[PDB]
RNA sequence: UUGACAUUGUGAAGAGACAGUUUC
RNA sequence: GUUCUUUGUAAAGUGCCUUCGAAGAGUCGAGUUGUUUGGGAAUGCAGCUCUAAGUGGGUGGUAAAUUCCAUCUAAAGCUAA
RNA sequence: UUGACCUCAAAUCAGGUAGGAGUACCCGCUGAACUUAAGCAUAUCAAUAAGCGGAGGAAAAGAAACCAACCGGGAUUGCCUUAGUAACGGCGAGUGAAGCGGCAAAAGCUCAAAUUUGAAAUCUGGUACCUUCGGUGCCCGAGUUGUAAUUUGGAGAGGG
């Protein structure tokens, strides 16, 4: 990424004709992948909601997403899990009862 | 292929489905003895990524291991030393749960070999697993070339030296620089590191 | 775990041997030291390559 | 040896050397660092002024060779050329034909100036300078080339 | 037990040090050991060379990047860019490691080079009959040593724009050092004009 | 996989299956992919027609 | 010994808040 | 070393375009307790409680919110010196 | 009436297997106090002794959810180093690693998740014959609640 060829500094390091190799089948160990896409969620409509998933929705309709976020984030181990696990009942929420 | 759909289905556990199957059974695995003898695999989804194959020659045996902490077996909880070992009440047990309940069955098909186990059901008093053994004499594994190596002398009682995959966590068998203490094994690594070495011209 | 063999520094191994080489030559120390040259052509006594 | 040993000396001396009164018995101090701020203090204080408390900011994970900065300064820094082609470039002063002394080739992180070179110009390709060293490097005609 | 003018030492046997002692009197007899062990390995081994053919690699950190040595194994991007297959390669004995990356044109140009230098080196005897006697090598990286690529010329024209290097040195730290602060200073400076 | 490629026609499901879990997505999976499906009884009827000794799915 | 969570399911009546999902 | 049979309408590697690419859960992770570690707002381990995701996930040795970057693919397996 | 299926049993049923010994070294569990700190409780002795389970000629570890921050390195183990250092510690007594580097040995990998679906292609046993660490025909049985082939992320698969 462009080094400056000098020791110190902002983008420092050795000059040297970079070459940006293949990308690895192990980086998009995370990925889509329709058939799971669609397993999840035909898997979501024969179970459902979970005493835990229901109660967050509740508070999302009626204490707002912080609420939601913040009881989540005690359920959940993090910050980030509760977030997007918020979000995740934002669009159950959206599409299921409010459209 | 109807595997993937179990795998994502028991993920689920606390929907509102899998908690009738989890209430309905965990009455019946403890309805029969402590070890039994599993028909089949409750989990043939789980049990099949562990290296479960319907084949003959592989065991699944179920077995309830109860709950909680280790107390400490002194008498009238009377240490005798310093207080900070004192402590009978509140002491963990270093190994897993899961590892006690493969020890018990293997212990008891010792003519087996240990492959893995999993966790299928628990309450408050027992957790409830499920070991999947391998026959070592059965000669449809023996002259099976993936699975034989479990038929080496070396393999014997696997689980009772921490060789599963409980083992090789609760032994903290693991890459990385969490892992310093146990990584190569613990006593191994901290016999070197007190080891004096002497050359003969001395360095 | 006695100490048993000694370190030497190379190049003062190396002074040594030399040292005493060089008293190859030097007949009274090879007489003196036993080794009965008293009558041998010479010192050092050097020999054919067919030996 | 134990031949040239004193113990030898001591034989037939009854106190062994340790004295009639004070004898020589386990440990009369503690063992080790013990007293160190109590009956060992007269010592530990002169001797190691300094031994007791806290004194800096902690590093956690601290890796030496972060700071791998071994140092040269212009008290040699021709030594680095082999000693041959050396006396070929020190009469031969010139630009457009100038020695390159590549310090971190060498070994060395930074450059210091410790001072006098010669008035020879030289090329210094180095990682890091002083300016003292880097400006006597300029005032005798040479100038320097960062690297990494 | 403190007295005189000494350093303190921390002299670390209160444990039971006497039972983990570790002597070397096989020195000696290990070397032996394994060099019978070596050279019964190159009649088993038959005239193969006894070792793999490692890469060119630069070395990590900031000490020892100035420097280079054998790698472990040479990129599937040089196996083939030297043409052959992985699987193949392996039996030629080159070592292959499938981990390291190119991010380097010089260095993937020095691996292919060396990569081709052993294929024209080398006889590969055929599946079946004939094995033209070939009195084996006893080493690969002896064959294809490693050495520091040159750097720059002898001398060179001294070229001096002023701008003291030093100085240089100076501020490419601050632009380090005040950076996200001056991106502060555009953005309490972007809402307001 | 028959069902999610639409290319199964009429397919059945036995009412035992201890495991239940094997079996139950299917009413599930049939209905997404408009596959018409039956739930039979017994799965070792299922498997004399296809002369195993139980099946759970035709 | 006391409390909380877990083992822990299904109703009814009387309350608790943006019609009933939920809590004493 | 030789020599016999020819395994074959079998097996294998290589270039290009296109379409894809399933990757392990009472786990990971969190709170807490105990213990252990040089690991220090917590190194591992275990116990109980909570319990994820899939452009996700772990790590990056000072807790936290935010925006980035780097690095690997856990929770299944074998293997000589 | 019969014949299945699932589950559970019984046989001196057919044949295998486990125990105990040893335990220097090895994988785990459990686990002290003496002692040091000139007293002493955290700490130290020591993640040691003792007790317990399990192996092999080695055990274990191992082809990265690694280390790094470089121009990057590249499974594991070992020696020399790192280093009595970073750090932990009534910051007292004491304790105490890792990354890079040189070196010894080198070696790589394979499963689950995929419809063979124009054909369960897979397998133990029994029996008979035999060129007997096994091959073949046949017969029971395993097995679709999934045995073969195929693919294992370095990839790879379906097409053209
Ligand atoms: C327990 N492993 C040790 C490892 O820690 C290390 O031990 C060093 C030891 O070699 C050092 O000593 C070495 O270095 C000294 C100069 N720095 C000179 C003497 C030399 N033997 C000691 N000063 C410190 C230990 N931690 O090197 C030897 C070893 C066996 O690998
Ligand atoms: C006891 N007095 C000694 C004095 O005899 C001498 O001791 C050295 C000693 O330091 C060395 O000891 C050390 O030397 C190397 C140091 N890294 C290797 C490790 C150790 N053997 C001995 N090998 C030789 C003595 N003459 O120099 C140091 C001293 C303290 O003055
Ligand atoms: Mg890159
Ligand atoms: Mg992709
Ligand atoms: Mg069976
Ligand atoms: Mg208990
Ligand atoms: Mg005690
Ligand atoms: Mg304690
Ligand atoms: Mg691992
Ligand atoms: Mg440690
Ligand atoms: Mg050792
Ligand atoms: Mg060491
Ligand atoms: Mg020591
Ligand atoms: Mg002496
Ligand atoms: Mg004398
Ligand atoms: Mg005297
Ligand atoms: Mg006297
Ligand atoms: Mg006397
Ligand atoms: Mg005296
Ligand atoms: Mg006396
Ligand atoms: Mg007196
Ligand atoms: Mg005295
Ligand atoms: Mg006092
Ligand atoms: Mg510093
Ligand atoms: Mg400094
Ligand atoms: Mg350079
Ligand atoms: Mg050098
Ligand atoms: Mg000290
Ligand atoms: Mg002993
Ligand atoms: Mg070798
Ligand atoms: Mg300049
Ligand atoms: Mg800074
Ligand atoms: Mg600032
Ligand atoms: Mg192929
Ligand atoms: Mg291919
Ligand atoms: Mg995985
Ligand atoms: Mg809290
Ligand atoms: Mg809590
Ligand atoms: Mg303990
Ligand atoms: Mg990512
Ligand atoms: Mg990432
Ligand atoms: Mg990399
Ligand atoms: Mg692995
Ligand atoms: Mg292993
Ligand atoms: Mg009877
Ligand atoms: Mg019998
Ligand atoms: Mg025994
Ligand atoms: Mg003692
Ligand atoms: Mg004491
Ligand atoms: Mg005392
Ligand atoms: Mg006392
Ligand atoms: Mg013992
Ligand atoms: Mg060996
Ligand atoms: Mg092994
Ligand atoms: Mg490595
Ligand atoms: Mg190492
Ligand atoms: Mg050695
Ligand atoms: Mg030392
Ligand atoms: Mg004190
Ligand atoms: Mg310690
Ligand atoms: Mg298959
Ligand atoms: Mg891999």
């Amino acid at each position: 990424t462009v080094k400056t060829g000098i020791a110190i500094g902002l983008n420092k390091g050795k000059k040297v004709t970079s070459m940006t190799p293949a990308p690895k089948i192990s980086y998009k160990k995370g990925a889509a992948s329709n058939r799971t896409k669609f397993v999840r969620s035909l898997v979501r409509e024969i179970a459902g909601l979970s005493p835990y998933e229901r109660r967050l929705i509740d508070l999302i309709r009626n204490s707002g997403e912080k609420r939601a976020r913040k009881v989540a984030k005690k359920r959940l181990g993090s910050f980030t899990r509760a977030k997007a696990k918020v979000e995740e009942m934002n669009n159950i929420i959206a599409a299921s009862r409010r459209h | 292929g109807a595997y993937k759909y179990l795998e994502e289905l028991q993920r689920k556990k606390q929907s509102d489905v899998l908690r009738f199957l989890q209430r309905v059974r965990v009455w019946e695995y403890r309805q029969k003895n402590v070890i039994h003898r599993a028909a089949r695999p409750t989990r043939p989804d789980k049990a099949r990524r562990l290296g479960y194959k319907a084949k003959q020659g592989f065991v699944i045996y179920r077995v309830r291991v109860r709950r909680g902490n280790r107390k400490r077996p002194v008498p009238k909880g009377a240490t005798y030393g310093k207080p900070t070992n004192q402590g009978v009440n509140e002491l963990k047990y270093q190994r897993s749960l899961r590892a006690t309940a493969e020890e018990r069955v293997g212990r008891r098909a010792a003519n087996l070999r240990v492959l893995n186990s999993y966790w299928v059901n628990q309450d408050s008093t027992y957790k409830y697993f499920e070991v999947i053994l391998v026959d070592p004499q059965h000669k449809a594994i023996r002259r099976d070339a993936r699975y034989n190596w479990i038929c080496d002398p070396v393999h014997k009682h696997r689980e009772a030296r921490g060789l599963t995959a409980t083992g090789k966590k609760s032994r903290g068998i693991n890459k990385g620089h969490k892992f310093n203490n146990t990584k190569a094994g613990r006593r191994k690594t901290w016999k070197r590191q007190n080891t004096l070495s002497l050359w003969r011209y001395r360095k | 775990w006695r100490k048993w063999n000694v370190k030497v520094n190379h190049n003062e191994k190396r002074y040594a041997t030399a040292s005493a080489i060089a008293a190859t030559a030097v007949a009274s120390l090879v007489l003196a030291r036993g080794h009965r040259v008293e009558k041998i052509p010479e010192i050092p006594l050097v020999v054919s390559t067919d030996l | 040896p134990s031949r040239f040993t004193k113990t030898r000396k001591h034989r037939g001396h009854v106190s062994a050397g340790k004295g009639r009164i004070g004898k020589h018995r386990k440990h009369p101090g503690g063992r080790g660092m013990a007293g160190g701020q109590h009956h060992h203090r007269i010592n530990m204080d002169k001797y190691h002024p300094g031994y007791f408390g806290k004194v800096g900011m902690r590093y956690f994970h601290k890796q030496q060779a972060h700071f791998w900065k071994p140092v040269l300064n212009l008290d040699k820094l021709w030594t680095l050329i082999p000693e041959d082609k050396r006396d070929q470039y020190l009469k031969s002063a010139s630009k457009e034909t100038a020695p390159v002394i590549d310090t971190l080739a060498a070994g060395y992180g930074k450059i210091l100036g410790k001072g006098r070179i010669p008035n020879v110009p030289v090329i210094v390709k180095a990682r890091f300078v002083s300016k003292l060293a880097e400006e006597k490097i300029r005032a005798a005609g040479g100038v320097v080339e960062l690297i990494a | 037990a403190i007295s005189k003018n000494l350093p303190i030492l921390k002299n670390h046997f209160r444990k039971h040090w006497q039972e983990r002692v570790k002597v070397h009197f096989d020195q000696a007899g290990k070397k032996v050991s394994r060099r019978n062990a070596r050279a019964t390995r190159a009649a088993k081994i038959a005239p193969r060379p006894l070792d793999l053919l490692r890469p060119v690699v630069r070395a990590p950190t900031v000490k020892y990047n100035r420097k280079v040595r054998a790698g472990r194994g040479f990129t599937l991007a040089e196996v083939k860019a030297a043409g052959l297959t992985a699987a193949y390669a392996r039996t030629i004995g080159i070592a292959v490691d499938h981990r390291r990356q190119n991010r380097n044109q010089e260095i993937f140009d020095a691996n292919v080079q060396r990569l081709k230098e052993y294929q024209s080196k080398i006889i590969v005897f055929p599946r079946n009959g004939k094995a033209p006697e070939a009195e084996q090598v006893l080493s690969a990286a002896a064959t294809f040593p490693i050495a520091q690529p040159a750097t720059d010329v002898e001398a060179r024209a001294v070229q001096d724009n002023g701008e003291s290097a030093f100085r240089t040195l100076r501020l490419a730290r601050s632009e380090k050092k005040f950076r996200g602060i001056r991106e502060k200073r555009a953005r309490e400076k972007a809402e307001a004009e | 996989a028959l069902i999610e490629n639409k290319k199964a026609k009429l397919v059945l499901i036995a009412n035992d299956v201890d495991p239940i879990e094997l079996v139950v997505f299917l009413p599930a999976l049939c209905k997404k992919m408009g596959v018409p499906y039956a739930i039979v009884k017994g799965k070792a009827r299922l498997g004399t027609l296809v002369n195993q000794k139980t099946s759970a799915v035709a």
